[PDB]
Parts: structure tokens; sequence; C-alpha cells
């Protein structure tokens, strides 16, 4: 309980006569009096004047995530180190820096007037994300923890989302961790290969999700420009109305604008990136369900949420499935189906109520 | 042939769609149809007197583009005239894909056909070129280019959206000092001439009335004669109350504040005497200017007008005037008088000390000045320069190696002439040169610069055409220095029609090629592995 006084003395003389194992002892006094007496933990201030320095910063700020304006003394130190040893960032991201920089920029800093601070933290973040590889891990280590705000920032800064293992990648991972629908929507709308999104179905098909599936089908099979749903080649073991629901268009759907938060940080970082680089109706019709091995389609023959968009189908394909006994109730619901084909199924009798359909042609 | 192309899926934004059957060449390269099917055949291969070349698969591919364009119209008729199915094409005498078979024009591929359909073998584009000009994302959106008659100078246009069965574009005229309107269809392309005034026209607007099933057009001319003619009858005209200066900007609004349908019109005089009117009173000769709001002075001419993007805030209008930007609402009084000349980010001054040209309304404000290569991102509330987007910061980055002579051209040409903002995606900037800028206002600035299709993009605006809505009319220019030594230029105005989905397509296609390049290499590894 004297180290506080020792560091308080060192802080004075470290300034005036241009002092020159100083940094050594002032580091161990942290590990000697950690997680307590934040006054001696303000010593971080002197560091602004062996990777142990990294492991002692991210562990200090994290353990004091919302303690006081010691983050302002922490990040000032981290910013001072970065502008002279640019390599240091490879060490921060290597540790728990992600755990501490994602919290600050998302701890309700928006709606709070700490603009002086955020401009510091974004300036510090502007350098951690310089390297092309670091963004690819600043991003990946922001998907495991569900963080929609930051995963959107690292995308507006590059950091391709189709790089992890190629056979396996983000979207396959993000679908395993029971993520949030807002998180998947950002990987697909950005660079994301088809061969990886398709593998995300079978992963997300095994589990029953109504919003993580309907976001993959919307990117895999929906030709909005031609009013179609091309779900052919997919080996979806079964179709349910809760998935196709959000695919059909809705006129009432209108949203606010909330992603502007991640858009502000995207340019603020880009601003500090350059300034440091310069100086120095329309009801859809076609619905294809060809190769999906469906042993039954009854799930659609109810009064579910899509029973009002199926009445304008005008084409429906179920060929190469393993269907049987086309449901009586369905063939009276879609009263505008004019091109129905269902061949290679395992039928054993003509339903003979298919002809009761209102306006049908080209029954196959 | 259209029989050797094996589709894999009918989803447009897929990775593997078409695949040419490759077994045919294996059976030939071993057991050596060597002349090719009659209909889908080159002239150099049918005559049989000359060995083939790689330029034979291009003429055969050129025909494949002719059957995809016309959706197999030549083959259907070619089955009952097979001796004329081959000989008609065996010389490059096959007809126009549009005049014969009903199909959408697609006028940047009717040119690729007319190249792959040339008689001389080494004059047809090699296979590497026929793909590098299909990879362009501007070929797949340009819906139809409409060559206006020779030497017609138009600087104003207006579309008809209350009739969605078909549409027409009412133009103006500049090649005469006495003004004249120039009606123009879209499916027949019949350019019509009808003199309607004695002074050159500057802007028009289209006022429709929900009653009586008509939509008159209004004409602003330099003299001030505000004339109105009916859509059908080209004889019932009444020159409204003449103004004092040259009308420069008109508009038709959405102001239905009497619990029913009602609308106004805002004649923008060349000093700010904005006369407001009513939608149904336009018929009467000499209507009543409701609230003439003299805003600026004779040294402050209005040059634009706009309306909000959302309808929630009651369509707050934001119109420019001289260099002073203003706004109003149902009150019809100035509620903001932002001024731009007093800008504290001076690198050059007169870019802000000049007349305004156009302003678009969004979550921010984008403003254009005369001969200004920069747009100014102001804000509504703060009234500050939140963004300054210079043009040549993008043009000079592609015009480095492909343009070498420009080193003497430090007095660059190409200035912002018009703004048009897509709903929420991108911002269309028409440069004084031949370029057009696609700026994604959300995240990334430069999407693509679509050059070498005109010479001066003078007018640009959106419209909706025959239930295929959301097109982007682009009225450029074209000048050829045939008699430049006679201090005269031959101007050819070239109206085009871009699919408004262009900023998506250009970045949706650039991903489509990346995924296929990543597959073209991994497929080369299965050979070594």
């Amino acid at each position: 309980g004297i180290q506080k006084c020792g560091l308080k003395v060192i802080s004075s003389i470290v300034h005036f006569p241009d002092a020159l194992g100083a940094m050594d002892s002032v580091l161990h006094t942290l590990q000697m009096y950690p997680d307590d007496q934040e006054i001696q933990c303000l010593g971080l201030s002197l560091i602004g004047y062996g990777h142990l320095l990294a492991k002692i910063l991210v562990s200090s700020l994290y353990r004091f995530k919302d303690v006081a304006e010691i983050q302002t003394k922490g990040f000032q130190t981290i910013l001072a180190i970065l502008k002279l040893s640019a390599s240091f960032s490879k060490l921060l991201v290597h540790h728990s820096f992600d755990l501490v920089i994602f919290h600050q920029m998302s701890s309700n800093i928006m709606e709070q007037k700490d603009q002086q601070f955020l401009n510091l933290c974004c300036k510090c973040f502007a350098k951690v994300a310089m390297d092309d590889y670091l963004k690819n891990v600043m991003l990946e280590r922001a998907c495991d923890q569900n963080n929609s705000i930051m995963v959107e920032c690292l995308l507006l800064l590059g950091a391709d989302a189709n790089q992890a293992k190629e056979g396996s990648s983000l979207i396959c991972q993000v679908c395993e961790k029971e993520s949030s629908p807002k998180l998947v929507e950002l990987l697909l709308n950005s660079g994301s290969r088809e061969q990886d999104v398709r593998k995300a179905l079978t992963i997300s098909i095994g589990k029953g999700d109504s919003q993580i599936i309907s976001l993959l089908l919307r990117r895999l099979a929906l030709d909005v420009a031609n009013n179609s749903i091309c779900l052919g080649g997919f080996c979806i073991g079964k179709v349910e109305p809760s998935w196709l629901g959000p695919l059909f268009p809705d006129k009432t759907s209108n949203l606010r604008k909330q992603t502007n938060i991640a858009s502000t940080l995207a340019r603020m970082v880009i601003r500090y990136q350059m300034k440091s680089a310069v100086e120095e109706r329309e009801y859809i019709t076609s619905l294809d369900l060809s190769a999906n091995e469906l042993r039954d389609i009854d799930a659609l023959s109810q009064k579910c949420c899509i029973s009002v968009h199926l009445e304008h189908l005008e084409k429906l394909e179920l060929h190469q499935n393993a269907l049987t006994s086309f449901p009586q109730q369905l063939c009276e619901t879609l009263k505008s189906l004019t091109h129905l084909d269902l061949h290679s199924n395992k039928f054993t009798s003509f339903p003979s109520y298919l002809l009761k359909m209102s306006c049908i042609a080209n029954l196959d | 042939k259209p029989h050797n192309v094996l589709l894999f899926t009918l989803y447009p934004n897929a990775a593997i769609i078409a695949k040419i059957a490759d077994y045919g060449i294996a059976q030939y390269c071993c057991r050596m149809t060597s002349e090719g099917t009659p209909g889908f055949r080159a002239p150099e291969v049918a005559r049989g007197n000359v060995i083939y070349n790689q330029q034979a698969d291009v003429y055969s591919f050129g025909l494949l583009l002719y059957d995809i364009l016309t959706t197999g119209g030549r083959i259907v008729e070619g089955l009952k005239f097979p001796n004329e199915f081959d000989e008609l094409e065996i010389q490059g005498k096959l007809p126009d894909p549009v005049k014969e078979y009903g199909c959408a024009p697609w006028p940047m591929v009717e040119k690729l056909i007319k190249q792959c359909l040339k008689e001389n073998p080494q004059e047809r584009p090699t296979s590497a070129q026929v793909f590098d000009i299909l990879n362009s994302a501007e070929l797949v959106c340009l819906t139809r280019r409409i060559l206006l008659p020779k030497n017609v100078i138009v600087e104003c246009m207006v579309a008809t959206h209350h009739n969605s069965r078909n549409a027409s574009i009412w133009l103006g005229c500049g090649h005469t000092d006495r003004g004249q309107l120039s009606f123009l269809d879209l499916n027949t392309e019949g350019y019509t001439s009808e003199e309607v005034a004695d002074s050159r026209i500057l802007c028009l607007a289209l006022v429709h009335l929900p009653v009586e099933k008509e939509s008159w057009i209004v004409s602003g001319t330099q003299s001030g004669t505000l004339l109105v003619i009916n859509t059908e009858d080209g004889k019932k005209r009444h020159t409204l109350e003449k103004m004092t200066d040259s009308v420069t900007c008109l508009y038709c609004n959405s102001f239905s504040k009497q619990s029913k349908q009602k609308n106004f019109l805002l004649v923008g005089t060349a000093d700010g005497k904005l006369a407001i009117f009513e939608d149904k009173t336009v018929k009467l000769k000499g209507a009543a200017p409701l609230k003439i709001l003299n805003i600026g002075n004779v040294s402050t001419p209005l040059m634009c007008l706009s309306e909000s993007t959302n309808s929630t805030e009651r369509n707050v209008m934001w119109g420019g005037c001289g260099t002073k930007i203003f706004s109003f609402s149902n009150d019809f009084t100035i509620q903001k008088l932002i001024e731009t000349r007093t800008s504290q980010l001076f690198s050059y001054a007169a870019f802000s000390d000049s007349n305004i040209i156009t302003v678009v309304v969004d979550t921010a404000l984008y403003i254009a000045k005369q001969n200004s290569p920069v747009v100014e991102v102001w804000d509504k509330k703060t009234e500050k320069l939140c963004g300054l987007i210079d043009c040549v910061h993008f043009l000079r980055e592609v015009t480095v190696k492909e343009n070498k002579e420009s080193k003497h051209k430090m007095s660059y040409s190409g200035r912002v002439k018009t703004l048009c903002l897509q709903k929420n995606t991108a911002l269309w900037i028409g440069t004084g040169g031949g370029h057009i800028l696609l700026l994604d206002l959300s995240t990334r600035r430069l999407i693509r610069v679509i050059y070498n299709f005109c010479n001066s993009v003078r007018v640009m605006m959106t419209a909706q055409l025959g239930s295929l809505k959301n097109v982007m009319l682009v009225l450029g220019y074209n000048r050829k220095n045939t008699e430049g030594t006679q201090k005269q230029k031959e101007i050819q105005s070239c109206l085009t029609v871009w699919d408004i989905n262009l900023p998506h397509e250009v970045q949706n296609l650039e991903k489509h090629i990346e995924v296929r390049k990543e597959l073209a290499e991994k497929m080369r590894r299965t050979s070594v592995e």
C-alpha cells in the first residue's frame, strides 16, 4: 500500500527533467496490486512515455470495462504506442483487445455525449484495423460473440466474409452458434459465396429456425425481378410455410433506420484512416420445389400464413420428389395455378380432384 | 447451337447457369457435322473452300446471341423454311432482330451481333474480346437508345406517368430562338414537331387532374409566356399570366392538405418570383398566382426545385435560388435560408460563389453549382458542409493509363450538370463530359463510371414505362468535328434509357465474375491433384 505513492512520485519527475528499469517496475506493480486500488492502476498514464505490455493492457481495460475515465488513460497509452510501433497492433488483437474495444464502441456510447472519447477510441481502432489480415480476425472474433453493430463496421472496411476455410466459413459458423437474424443478413448482403451459403442450409435445416433459414433461401432462391422461387436443386428434406412466408412480398413492410450507428463508426474510422495516411402487389408466380426430396407436402395444405399468396401461384413444380397423394384441400386453395407438373413422384392413383382446379392447364 | 447449351438453373444471380456440351469436340478431335449444322453456321465453313478459324465459333456464337435475343424466333420459322433457314444467314443478310421479331431492343447487344456477324473472318471480335464486352455491367441495363433527328438541340424533358399502358417523353427545342415542343413516343419513336411559342423554352412540367381524364403540359420560356396545352388536343392553349424574367424551373407537387386531392405548381422565375397555383385552375386563361413569394433579387436567379424523399414529413420542399438555398411547407413561407458562399473550407472560392443548378433531398442535401466539379453535402438541421465530393477524385483515377494525351489537358472539362438520387441506393451525377457517376451514398463512394456513350449528359431524370417501371432517362449529346474548322459543330442528342437497377447490377455482376474466377482456378487444380 505504498506503490500508489511511489507511482505518484514517479509521475511528477518523469516529466520535467526529461527522465530516461523504469518501465519494468511500473509494470510489475500492476500485477502486484491488480483488480484493486484503481489509483495505483492509473499508472497506465506513465506507460505513454517482451509482449507483456499487451497482456497487461487488454486485461486492465477489460476488468475495468466501465470503471471510470481510466479507459481514456488506457486508450491514450495504446494510441501513443501504436503511432511509433505500428507492429504492436498484431499483439493487441492477438489477446483480448476485441473483448474491450467492442464493448466501448457499443456500451450505449450513441445517445451519450462522450464525443471527445469516441473520437479517441475510433482513432485507436483506425490503426488496429490497418492490416488486411487483422480485419479478417477483428471480424471473425466479432461473430462468435453476437455483435451486429461491429460486424457491420468491419464489413464497410473490407474484411471479406468468405475466407475462413473455404469449405467452411463464417456463414456456416454463424448458423451453428444460434446467432441473431440481423447478423446473418449482413454477411449475405456482402461478399459471400454461394457454395458456402448453401452449406449453411443443411446446418440450419437440422435445427428448426424460421428466420435464419428464410434469410438463406431469400439469397439462394428468390428472383424478385422475375417473381419466382427457384428452390429446385436444394435437397431440403421438407418444406414448411414458416420458411416461405418472408419470401412472398408484403406491402406493409416498412422499417426505420438504425444501422446508421455502424455507418458513423465506419466513416469516422475511415476519416482517421485517411488523415493518418494522407499526411503521413406484384404477387410472385413461379414456385419451384423440384429436387427437394419431399415425402409429403401436407405442411402447405393448411390455412398457414402463405395461404393468401398461393392463390396467385400460376405455376408450381414438384417433379423429381417422392410425393404421393396431393392434398385435396391444397388443390382448392391455389385457385390460379395454370402450370402444374409433378412427375417422377411415387403416385399410385390419379387424385381426380386436381381437375376441379379453377384455371389449370399443362397438367403433367 | 441452342441445343448444345445445357442450362443448370433458371435463377439469374447464380454461379453456374449455362454449360456448353463438350463431348462433341472429343468425338471430332478423335474421329475427324464437321461442317456444322446448316442454320447455325459461318460463311467461311459452309463455302468449304477455306480452312476454319477461331473466328468461326464466333460467327456461330453471334447467331446464338441472335436466337437468345429473339427468344428462338428464327428457329421456329426456320423449321418450315429450312433451305432459307441457312442461306438467308449464310450471307450476312439476316434481318433486324427487332423489326422482324417482337422483342425488347437491348441496343448494346444488337451491336455485338453486328460485329460477330461480319463477312470477313479476322474482322469479327476474337473470343477474348466478345467476353470482355459482355462482362460490362452497363450493356445489361441500357434498355434502348433513341437517336433523335439530326441537329436537334433539346435541353428539357418530361415523362408521362399517369398513363402506364405506354409512355411518351415531351421534349423542348434549342436550335431555334423561337421555342417549340417536340413530342416523342417510346415504342414507335415518332419525333413530332409543333411550334407552340415565340421564345426558346427552358423547362416543362406535367400537371394531371384526377377528373376529366386528362393531363395538360406546361411550358416555361425565356419570355415568360407560361403556355398550357392538352394531352390530346394540340389546339386548346392559353398563355397564362406572363412573368417578368425567364422562367427556369417548374414543378408539380403533392399538397393535398384539404382532406381531399389538391395540388399546386411553382414557376421559378429568374429572380425568385415563385408564383404558386392550383392543379384544376390551370385551364383558365390567366390563372391566379396565389402567393408570389419574391425571394431574392434580380441578381439572384432561381435555377432548381425539389421535394422531400419521404412523405412522412409532409413533403417539405427544398428549392435553390442563386446561391441561397431555402425551403417551405404548407405555410408557403421561408423556414430555412442556408447560404453556401460563406463556406469556411476554402481551397477554391467560386465553386461556392456561383449559381446553384440542382439540389436533391435526402437525409442530407446534395447541391450542384455552375461549372462546379464538386457536389456539396450539406445538412438540414446543422447547416454545415458534412461532405465534399469532388468529381475528378474519381475520374482521374481511371483516366491514368488508358488516357495518355490528357497530360496537356490540365484545364479539365467535365462538370456536374444534373443530379438524380435513387430511392436509397445510389446517386446519379451527370458530368459535363461523357461520364455519369454512381455514388453509393451509404457506404462506399465510387461504384462505376459509365463513360464513352455520349459527350455531354445535359438532362437526366427518372420515369416509369409500361408496367416495366423505374427507368432512368439520360439525355446526352454527341458532336462530331466534321466541320470544326468552320467554327461549327454537328450536335446529335442521344436519349437513352437505363434500368434503374444499374448500381446493383454493376456490383452484383462484379461479384458474379469473382465467384467464377475462384471456380475457374480451383477447377484447374483437380487436374494436378
